[PDB]
């Protein structure tokens, strides 16, 4: 939801046309701090066939 | 609807959009004089996006076809398929021709047909009830298309602002200057408008081409018209989720937007596995599909010749991968754990690369329905070697002293010749700057 | 019959005795018994029992032949952990060495078992279809990431099903054991061709030289010393255990019908190959002096191309400045004096190279010597055939 | 991925590399254009590692074919075996050259043929995910083969210095002299390149070919075609630890280390007892396996000239016993009991020598089902003896004054004839000192 809001804030930005876009990179580097404790909160189980299917996937989104 | 109305343009231009018509109706199984097939609805429940909406129980392929060569549609409207294509929404029948090959030519004859040019693309999209967009299937390969193709790359992109502007983007022969020596200035004419009047392109190579040519399929000395056979093949499979259903992306302007940031770095080299005609009958016993998705990424069968060194020297940046046909969908995820595997591909390591991964369903139709195929549409920034080689060949041309007079008769007569050098060369610095 | 009505629950199939002819007897028996008078059986006993034991020893070679094939999977466990064809385990060890080379991760897990996958479908056609691979998957340990790792990935046969019927617990821990001795000579049988071919590699790159070409050359022999040694030893004691336990137990579980001798071949089975190979309790004695052979061949390994490869890489600037000199006549004391130089690097380097692998002899020698006296005593087994065994890799 | 790519090369060695492709389908029970039979994959648990990978259906040979003889290569594509080579990943159909049977004929079309000889085991070199190596399938006899197989000698082992090179070299016959003459020179020309870039060698006289081919074959005239029989069986034998199961020494890159002892020393003896008419009269009294490696132990089976009183001065330092088909292998250490009491076979007394032993299933297939056959691959020291037999022959020929003009009329303007007998006594002298 607070990604949408800065998507819907940059195209009223573009509309509108400094300090807006330091906004915007804040707003995209709160959900790299947010999957980087993803990667601890998907890899702690105690290991079975389910989890390792659910690691394998989010190893796949940091490196998309 | 998303309906797309395309843009057929040029000598050559306009053969390459017409094999890519009789590949469908042999696809969907139709007969072609309308449809009178019932496979059409019970076999796939969508088909139209190039085909113009019932209104009859009659349906004519949305097309435009103009050009200044009548000769390359009279190779139309004695073929049978003159009665598939119904000429008063297309052109209005028998349209003359001018000068004309000049790239100026047709630049010229685009502002006093100003009034047929923007009425005979509503012809064929009053029965669109919001239009999706244009693709001009175009080419650069002489001035005629090019020429024309130019003009409607300035008028589409700002009296449609909001619709889609792309290009399937043909060079002329890169090796030769004897096929065609006015090469070097209608291509920077072109690619100078693709760069603030287009969004996206799709950049296909002509000498890469006739090496698969000989290659895989094996020619004896070479044709002048297996641009037309290897062209038309990736025109009908690259439009598979928005003919056929898709899932994920199905917004055509949603796999464009993963592909590109923003034109000045938008020319995609593609890559299609099938053209070895023997695993096409082996593949009814399966022929590994773990392989046959790691040949595109490595030089088998890629269509845009780039260095074969400078693939360790830059990176990949959006690379698409969408299987067709046969997979088994459930060891796709067994092929996609091998793709990160190798790291055949060199990522952007700043921010996030992607490996985009898309698979389709097909109308039933025995060489795509048990088939192993893999389409490539990648975005690799070793692409500045192209602009590189034809930069270089504009300005030695120049230095001859060579049609910056014996070019001037049409159009052009101020100097903006140089403009042309320095728009290029600031394109093959912007994709390298882009990675770090 | 108290097992053999429990392993009937495990299969598929639950039916009286073979024939059905079983209900029709149950029926007779009860009113027949009834029908006597004073007498009841008692050496008519013996017809009964018999010829109904040899009934469910029927039903039971049935059970293990008609749905979940036992006796196949015996084998199928033999090919990944007594390891019984190579050209499976040498597919899989090639293409896992540059990931066996890093110490274990945390998505080390994930990635190893599609590396498999691929591979024993790359080499098969025809056992990928039978579902032996669906029943195959890893082993990893829970030693700590300061270890190269290779020990670690291991491969194991999992049950859980009827094939568990007749395995226990206490039969794939010694499998275990049985693993890491032969996943160690396999591993010894390439990591030993590879600095064969480093001998072989910097010796094409050190020709303009004809001082390094005869160095390397005794090298060559002292090296076969330990290789030739290597390989009439570890390839010959285990081939003849795995001979001899692969044809005692196969050939007598469809050679008996019964349930307690499958168990009574696979009991003795699993005991007589690891004594012959690495452990017990009394051949404690015998994995002291192979081990201790097992870190010196690699203690000579990498003093070899630590220096192998200085061989040759200090011979390409003595080159390049060769080719320098035409340069200079198109378009030279002092230029002698670098030359000089590169001539006593190379100078150094050869008793480099002989006097450590003078006191790597010296230590491979002591190695062997008391390799010999401590597996040429001990009691309670038979030491008459291993005394056989050693005494033929040194007189022949 | 431990692909060998065969490089069949000369008059000769195109002929005993026939037999060899016809040996394999022969084995695998299947016809040589197809799979007809499900032996091709569980008879021969490994299905390719000499052919490409299967997407036709059919296994392709990895094997190039060039020849300045074109009569064996036309012998090929009339045979009913020419629906094996398949024309596209092999060679393209007819490769000429020179005249030529002289030494300095093969030697230079390999430096003017240096772009297809250098394209062609490169393009057949990619598909591999590791190569195993090079198989030379070249001939001392002619000058097409010893003379393009001098060439390769040093050019994959400078390229690729740590894959296997290897050549099964035939010399030309050592009786007669009445149709070859320049049989001295190119012979010791081969040699040194083996001496100084090479790993390990096959090396085999004709004149003991020749002798088991009238003692077994029971011919009285020898004919090339009864040689080659020789060559194709233990060819397909000795990677029966890779093609065919294995354990123990599963490479043939593993098999050939403890194969060579210590740079040029490593010339490695064939011999091969059952090939008697009358081999097949021996399983009415039962094939045992109690006399398998007692006819390996007992000297007469030699493709080696050598004495007898050669036996007795020389010593074993490694030899190779492979039994092959069935042999129930409960009783084969009970025949290895057995080696060591007659001692017709000796060891070096200050090292260690190693008599290595193994077995392998094979294919349904006459000789490996009912009839037990045996590869020895011997490393004796007594190699010396053709090694002083080649030296003698050519040092009597420079005093007659032949060709040390009449050979230096093609790319020779040098002498270099001193540098390949220096040489040559070097090797006998380090052989001879390596036992005592």
């Amino acid at each position: 939801s607070k990604l949408m809001s800065v998507c819907v804030m940059f195209t009223n930005c573009l509309q509108r046309f400094e300090s807006t876009i330091n906004n915007f990179d804040s707003n995209f580097s709160a959900h790299l701090m947010d999957l980087l404790d993803k990667l601890s909160m998907y890899s702690t189980s105690d290991c079975e066939h389910s989890m390792i299917n659910i690691i394998y996937r989010l190893d796949f989104n940091g490196f998309y | 609807p998303r309906e797309i109305i395309t843009l057929q343009l040029g000598q050559c231009g306009n053969q390459i959009g017409f094999e890519f018509w009789k590949q469908l109706c042999a696809e969907h199984g139709i007969s072609p004089e309308g449809i009178v097939e019932e496979f059409a609805t019970e076999g796939t429940d969508r088909k139209d996006v190039f085909f113009y909406q019932a209104d009859d129980e009659h349906y004519i392929p949305r097309a435009v076809l103009l050009d200044l060569e009548p000769r390359v549609i009279h190779s139309i409207l004695n073929s049978p398929y003159a009665n598939l294509y119904n000429p008063e929404n297309i052109y209005l029948s028998e349209h003359g021709g001018g000068a004309g090959n000049n790239w100026a030519s047709g630049f010229s004859q685009g502002e006093k047909i100003h009034e047929d040019i923007f009425d005979i693309i509503d012809r064929e999209a009053d029965g669109s009830d919001s239009l999706e967009g244009f693709v001009l299937c175009h080419s650069i390969a002489g001035g005629t298309g090019s020429g024309l193709g130019s003009y409607l790359l300035e008028r589409l992109n700002d009296r449609y602002p909001k619709k889609l502007v792309q290009t399937y983007s043909v060079f002329p022969n890169q090796d030769e200057m004897s096929h065609v020596v006015v090469q070097p200035y209608n291509s920077l004419l072109t690619l100078k408008r693709l760069t603030q009047n287009a969004d996206c392109v799709v950049v296909l190579d002509n000498t890469a081409l006739n090496r698969i040519a000989t290659d895989r399929l094996h020619i004896q000395n070479p044709s002048f018209s297996q641009i037309n056979q290897l062209v038309s093949t990736i025109m009908s499979a690259s439009t598979t989720t928005l003919r056929y259903p898709g899932y994920m992306n199905n917004d055509l302007i949603g796999l464009i937007a993963s592909l590109i940031p923003t034109p000045r770095l938008h020319f995609l080299m593609t890559g299609y596995t099938p053209l070895t005609t023997d695993q096409s009958v082996a593949s009814v016993r399966k022929t590994t599909v773990l392989d046959v998705m790691r040949r595109l990424l490595q030089p088998k069968n890629v269509m845009v010749s780039t260095g074969r060194d400078r693939q360790t020297n830059h990176c990949y940046i959006a690379i698409l991968n969408i299987i067709q046909g046969e997979v088994d969908p459930t060891q796709v995820h067994k092929s996609l754990q091998r793709i990160r595997e190798r790291k055949l591909a060199n990522f952007i390591p700043w921010g996030p690369a992607s490996i985009q991964v898309a698979l389709s369903r097909k109308s039933p139709y025995l060489p795509s329905a048990h088939r192993v195929s893999g389409l490539m549409m990648a975005n690799h920034t070793n692409i500045s070697s192209l602009f590189e080689r034809t930069c270089r060949q504009y300005d030695k041309l120049r230095k001859r002293e060579a049609f910056l007079e014996q070019f001037r008769k049409e159009d052009i007569f101020k100097d903006n010749f140089d403009e042309l050098d320095n728009s290029r060369e600031i394109v093959q610095q912007l994709i390298d700057e882009y990675h770090a | 019959i108290g097992k053999s009505i429990n392993f009937l629950h495990q299969v598929c199939h639950d039916q009286t005795p073979a024939s059905k002819a079983m209900a029709v007897g149950k029926s007779a028996e009860s009113p027949k018994d009834a029908a006597e008078l004073f007498t009841d059986l008692e050496n008519a006993f013996q017809t009964k029992i018999d010829a109904a034991y040899f009934d469910t020893s029927k039903y039971l070679l049935d059970v293990l032949n008609k749905n979940y094939n036992l006796l196949e999977h015996m084998q199928a466990m033999r090919r990944y952990l007594l390891l019984g064809q190579g050209d499976f385990i040498r597919h899989l060890m090639d293409l896992l060495k540059p990931e066996l080379v890093r110490p274990a991760t945390t998505l080390y897990q994930h990635n190893l078992t599609g590396i498999l996958e691929t591979a024993v479908r790359a080499t098969n056609a025809q056992f990928d279809n039978p579902e032996i691979l669906k029943r195959l998957d890893v082993r990893l340990l829970e030693v700590s990431p300061g270890d190269t790792g290779w020990d670690v990935f291991s491969l194991d046969y999992h049950v859980d099903g009827p094939i568990a019927t007749v395995f226990t617990r206490e039969c794939m821990s010694h499998y275990l054991r049985v693993f890491n001795f032969l996943w160690r000579a396999k591993r010894m049988e390439y990591i030993l061709t590879d600095i064969w071919k480093g001998h072989m590699c910097n010796a094409k790159l050190l020709k303009g030289m004809p001082e390094l070409s005869g160095v390397l050359h005794q090298c060559h022999i002292l090296a076969s010393e330990m290789v030739h040694f290597i390989h009439q030893m570890q390839y010959y004691i285990t081939f003849e255990v795995l001979e001899c336990s692969w044809d005692e137990l196969w050939n007598k579980v469809l050679k008996a019908q019964d349930l307690d001798h499958i168990i009574a071949a696979h009991d003795v089975f699993l005991d007589t190959i690891i004594s012959r190979c690495l452990l017990d309790s009394e051949s404690r004695a015998l994995l002291n002096q192979l081990r201790a052979v097992f870190d010196q061949i690699i203690e000579f390994q990498n003093a070899q191309d630590a220096l192998y490869r200085a061989a040759l890489e200090e011979l390409q600037q003595r080159l390049q400045f060769e080719e320098r000199k035409k340069e200079r006549e198109s378009e030279t004391a002092a230029e002698e004096d670098v030359e000089n130089k590169r001539i006593q690097e190379f100078q150094e380097s050869i008793p480099k190279m002989r006097s450590q692998l003078r006191i790597l002899t010296h230590f491979y020698q002591g190695i062997v010597q008391q390799f010999l006296v401590l597996l040429t005593t001990s009691t309670d087994e038979s030491l008459r055939f291993l005394s056989f065994r050693l005494d033929f890799n040194e007189h022949y």
